[PDB]
């Protein structure tokens, strides 16, 4: 209903996953053999509005 | 005399349509929700010799389908369907009905439900393995893994049924389902194929498309009007009295 | 005694006033912790039926009884409270503030429409006992 | 009328607030589930049915609200927390430990942190144990949980640890039917029946880390989010409360 | 019997304590 | 007769009485047309009385004929 | 008759 | 004998 919100709320959920993944790229700079890891973010689907 | 009857019609139908915008801003949390329209028709009386009274009848012109907006959860079986495009479900009394829901749940014994209604897949009811962890794809494919066991053993186990329909093919029915309208059921046939056009998101849930804007301007014009037309019934109150009393 | 209007209508107010008086205690009664014997409140209900005097045809509103809700106790965890049960949780009332709000508004508008009713109704009364004289 | 409709809304978004309420204040708790709750629109009223068929399709067909249907718990595994303590054990799976009820019924739980009470005995936080039993001597130099249940105890004066005992993890087929005890149990229902145990690492059970808590499963943004939301919700639900209580005014005053 | 009928004995006092006696 | 609206269904399934899925039926009492009706009907019955009233002061004059 | 007047005493005797 | 009325007489007290 009130829309902006739960656009933004997917923003800080994308923005947080990214943050866990930085963190635990981080953490593990000691471990042999790791691999860093990226989160790759990409929107969802898109409301088309009729225009007469 | 018979104006306070036209006025106490519209002051009714005012009521009428209050009532369906409180029930509309009273799912403005209902998941996959779509408004109920509201529109007062005019009716005018025929008759002789000068033709004046025209009454008020509410009415609600099926519903709304613009989209609401999408909550992504961490889930794999809430699913959101593209925009004019509906699940399937089997119905409560054997039937088949129409939704947005996407919070698609299971049972112990491995069957799928939406809201409790069984969903119907290519052929028939939709059942899982007993206890075994479900994905979506985006064009309506399950697949399942039972737990602790080489992820390579993940196979398709079927299709949901994903149609597409507008709001004039379509028309609400009085447990929360929406149906083929009959004018739409002659042309389309009793049943819908598959529609294969139709992208399905997995991880995220459709909310409620009611609009506070909207329903706020509704709230205050139902206000004034019902105050107008109490007015007139007021005016009229006094003018018969007067008249009856006097006159004799 | 009373006039059918009079006695439907005045029944109504005095229905009314009953549900309201129902949802003031209830809404006072809100934190209540205990009661005079050491048991916790429990949220009253007013039930109307109708007092169909003749078969089938009309009567006013009548009270029965005052019935005490049947709905889970709140429960909140305080142990050293002396009504704190085995497992420590303190019974609080079942009152809903909103139902009760919505209950006082209601009964108003109720009591309202048949002060109306009455009131309309007068000027009929006394303009009746004019027709012999 | 619109009073009953606008009250069950502003029930509905009470109730919304209470659970949220309840995801916040067990936001430290370990091996915490987060509750959702969703909601329902009751029956619809017909009363007047279309015509038959430009115009728009006329026919007065009015709701009665929402209602709570149920709410229910996302089982998402959480993070890990390091608590020396060799007693603690967290979940990598879908699994919970069977405890034994006082009462003598079992129930489940995922809240790893344990203990041992005054003749051995492996028990939970509130003192319940945890079945199938592990009895320990009492000259334990150390405790080994395994990452398969085994138990082990080092003994003083020898080369090798003594095996006590498995730990056996049930697991259900509807992990989201089960139902809250409350203090950190879930007991079985006909919607999550059938409990199999099994050795962690057999029949899909989780494995054990030895020495980590599970961490609540709570987003916090997001309940923020939907607290925002309900507030606003809530206050729309009001407005209509006062609109129809504002027209039945204007009624009775005529 | 009916609240607002006519009796020959008027109403017992109303107590209403704060403590059970 | 009783009138022709479909029952006023409330979901309270606490209160005592309840239908299968706690659908509480009240009277389907439309307010509005209520108290026009008792408006009208004190409107046409002060009508009837003025009636009645100047049919016997007539009656009483036409008895007063010749006289 | 089945109904009683609203200018009639109470049905209830 | 009657009282006060309103408030006070409307009031818990303790009998004395």
């Amino acid at each position: 209903m009130i829309s902006s919100l739960w656009i933004a709320k997917t923003g800080l959920d994308a923005q947080q996953t990214n943050m866990d993944v930085i963190a635990n790229n981080l953490a593990n700079v000691s471990t042999n053999g790791f691999k860093r890891q990226r989160a790759v973010f990409e929107d969802l689907l898109y409301q088309t509005i009729r225009q007469p | 005399d018979h104006a306070i009857y036209t006025a106490m019609g519209a002051a009714s139908q005012t009521l009428n349509q209050q009532a369906v915008t409180a029930s509309n801003l009273a799912n403005a949390s209902t998941p996959g929700f779509r408004a109920q329209l509201n529109a007062l028709r005019a009716v005018p009386v025929d008759g002789l010799s000068l033709a004046t009274r025209t009454l008020v009848t509410a009415s609600t012109p099926g519903a709304d389908m613009t989209p609401g907006q999408l909550d992504y959860t961490s889930r794999p079986l809430d699913v959101a369907l593209q925009q004019d495009g509906w699940l399937v479900v089997q119905a409560a009394d054997g039937a088949e009905g129409y939704t947005r829901n996407g919070n698609i749940q299971v049972g112990p014994t491995g069957q799928l439900t939406i809201q409790g209604h069984p969903v119907i897949g290519e052929g028939g009811p939709i059942t899982v393995p007993e206890g075994s962890e479900i994905t979506i794809a985006a064009d309506g494919t399950i697949s399942a893994l039972n737990p602790g066991d080489p992820p390579n053993t993940v196979a398709p186990v079927g299709r949901l049924k994903l149609v597409k329909a507008e709001g004039n093919e379509v028309q609400r029915s009085d447990d929360g389902l929406f149906r083929l309208t009959a004018e739409a059921q002659a042309e389309r046939g009793a049943v819908l194929a598959a529609d294969p056009s139709i992208r399905i998101m997995s991880g995220v849930l459709e909310g409620s498309n009611v609009k506070p804007v909207e329903a706020m301007t509704d709230m205050i014009a139902n206000a004034r009007r019902f105050e107008m037309q109490m007015k007139v019934i007021t005016s009229v109150d006094e003018n018969e009295g007067r008249a009856n009393q006097l006159l004799s | 005694a009373l006039l059918n209007i009079f006695d439907i209508a005045g029944s109504a107010l005095a229905a009314q006033s009953k549900r309201l008086n129902v949802a003031a205690s209830n809404l006072a009664n809100a934190d209540s912790v205990t009661g005079p014997d050491g048991q916790p409140y429990r949220a009253k209900q007013v039930v109307f039926q109708v007092d169909a005097a003749p078969g089938q045809a009309t009567g006013g509103v009548k009270v029965a009884s005052v019935i005490e809700s049947q709905a889970p106790e709140k429960l909140v965890y305080e142990p050293g409270n002396p009504l704190a049960d085995a497992n420590g949780y303190v019974k609080m009332p079942n009152v809903d503030v909103v139902g009760e709000m919505v209950n006082t508004m209601s009964a108003s508008r109720s009591y309202q429409a048949n002060i109306e009713v009455l009131n309309t109704v007068k000027s009929m009364m006394l303009k009746t006992l004019t027709l012999g004289q | 009328s619109s009073l009953w409709i606008a009250k069950t809304g502003l029930d509905a978004q009470q109730t919304n607030m209470d659970v949220i309420a309840n995801n916040l204040a067990n936001v430290s708790t370990n091996g915490f589930k987060r509750q959702r709750a969703v909601f329902e629109d009751l029956l619809y009223q017909t009363i007047r049915q279309p015509g038959a068929q430009t115009t728009l399709p006329s026919g007065l067909q009015i709701g009665t609200g929402v209602r709570p249907v149920a709410t229910e718990r996302l089982h998402s595994q959480g993070n890990l927390s390091q608590t020396n303590n060799s007693k603690d054990v967290a979940i990598k799976g879908q699994g919970f430990f069977q405890v034994m009820l006082p009462d003598g019924t079992s129930a489940y739980t995922r809240d790893g942190s344990f203990q041992v009470d005054q003749n051995g005995q492996l028990v939970t936080a509130g003192g319940f144990q945890v079945q199938p039993a592990i009895t320990i001597p009492a000259n334990a130099l150390s405790i080994t949980i395994g990452r398969d249940g085994v138990v082990s105890v080092t003994q003083q004066g020898q080369a090798a640890p003594v095996q006590v005992g498995q730990l056996n993890l049930t697991t259900f087929m509807n992990d989201t039917g089960l139902e809250s005890i409350g203090e950190n149990l879930y007991i079985e229902t006909q919607s999550s029946g059938a409990p199999n145990e099994s050795t962690p690492g057999l029949n899909g059970a989780g494995l054990l880390y030895q020495g980590y808590v599970e961490t609540s499963n709570v987003n916090v943004a997001e309940e923020l989010v939907n607290m925002i939301q309900v507030q606003r919700a809530y206050e729309i639900n009001s407005k209509a409360v006062s609109t129809t209580d504002q027209m039945l005014q204007k009624l009775t005053q005529l | 019997g009916v609240p607002g009928a006519l009796s020959n004995q008027p109403a017992p006092p109303n107590e209403a304590p704060i403590a059970t006696p």
